[PDB]
């Protein structure tokens, strides 16, 4: 790919005390037109990891098709593909970044930022970070797009160190999380007030919830706004 | 005349490629493999040998499974069934990613098929030792 064409915005993520949460919009968008509505960003990935992509949606493509046949590569002659040779966060990740990598260096990236959120099978929480660069990062909060600029602040004073992981919990980081896709729909003007939240828990699984919307929007006191300075009717 | 056995193609007077029919003999000389088609689906069985008490039980597994709904497995030489299985999952995965859709289990057959053929038409390649038993669901039953 040389220049995206149809792209997906923000994709916004966080850690928390017994695992990790993501979510993104479900918009599709052809330039400055909302072309596609319901198109999901978010690829669970057995039941421990999930891929949130943003970028160009047919590499988006690409990559779930990517992920899938590597989910079927895995399971051939493997009698323990569903318990201890299943596919971990971190080689989903690592092999993503790998490919990553490669394509930019053959000067034909796939146009993405990806961020790959699960719970490895000793109940770690892993969360990180590849782009059509390869450049790979791990963070308590990660974000691309708009998000990198305004969900990691707000997600950060939750969470702006690894000793506050443990004291955060899956109310107060899905909250938080709704918070900043609310922002968002706020002041991108390539979002949709509908998104996809998933969560990953080291207990209760593969939370994934869709068709979700933007609620408690604050537009009362665009009454009070008239004219640009001067003008008072 | 003598020699129509030393190489592979080779026709005799009969019409008959010997080679293929001593491949038959390795095959025969395998373990039992059976397969049952019921109403809805197909069932797999196949016995393993337990040459010593050695051998780790449940391990050393026999029936591979390509993509995700076709069962085999082979009779004879069990290299050239392994050999055999990575063809078909490499013939599956194209036929997915050029058609979306999983391949059908006829399909399949006939990529095997037609795989084991052409090992059956030059005296530079041996003939499969191994006869396969595969199958599964797919949009038609």
């Amino acid at each position: 790919t040389q220049q995206p064409i149809v792209t997906g915005t923000s994709v916004i993520s966080m850690k928390y005390d017994n695992g990790v949460i993501i979510a993104a919009d479900n918009l599709g968008s052809y330039g400055s037109l909302l072309r596609f509505n319901g198109v999901e960003r978010l690829i669970p990935v057995g039941d421990n990891t999930v891929v949130g992509i943003s970028g160009d949606i047919s590499d988006m493509q690409h990559i779930e098709r990517l992920l899938k046949d590597l989910v079927t590569e895995n399971a051939y002659d493997n009698p323990l593909a569903d318990a201890e040779e299943a596919l971990e966060p971190s080689y989903i990740f690592e092999y993503l970044a790998t490919v990553m990598y490669q394509r930019r260096s053959k000067m034909n990236p796939l146009w993405n930022a990806i961020i790959v959120a699960g719970v490895q099978s000793n109940g770690d929480q892993f969360l990180r970070y590849v782009n059509l660069l390869g450049v790979t990062y791990s963070s308590p909060t990660l974000a691309t797009g708009f998000g990198a600029h305004m969900a990691n602040p707000l997600l950060r004073k939750v969470v702006d160190r690894e000793s506050d992981i443990p004291k955060t919990t899956v109310q107060v980081a899905e909250e938080a999380i709704v918070n900043a896709m609310r922002v968002l729909y706020y002041r991108d003007a390539r979002s949709s007030r509908n998104f996809s939240l998933a969560i990953i828990d080291k207990n209760t699984g593969l939370t994934f919830k869709k068709n979700l919307q933007v609620e408690n929007m604050k537009w009362d006191f665009a009454k009070d706004i008239k004219g640009y300075g001067t003008q008072k009717i | 005349g003598t020699g129509y056995d030393l190489s592979n193609s080779v026709f005799s007077p009969d019409g008959r490629n010997f080679q293929v029919e001593y491949a038959v003999k390795a095959v025969e000389n395998g373990t039992t493999s059976i397969g049952i088609k019921c109403n809805d689906g197909v069932v797999f069985a196949v016995e393993k040998l337990i040459t010593s008490k050695l051998l780790v039980p449940q391990k050393n597994v026999k029936i591979q499974v390509v993509d995700r709904h076709i069962g085999c497995v082979y009779s004879g030489l069990i290299p050239d069934g392994r050999h055999l299985v990575n063809r078909g999952r490499e013939e599956a995965a194209s036929f997915k990613k050029l058609y979306k859709t999983p391949i059908p289990i006829p399909a399949f057959a006939d990529r095997l098929g037609q795989y084991v053929q052409a090992h059956t038409l030059y005296n530079s390649v041996r003939p499969f030792g191994v006869s396969t038993i595969f199958g599964g669901v797919d949009k038609n039953g």
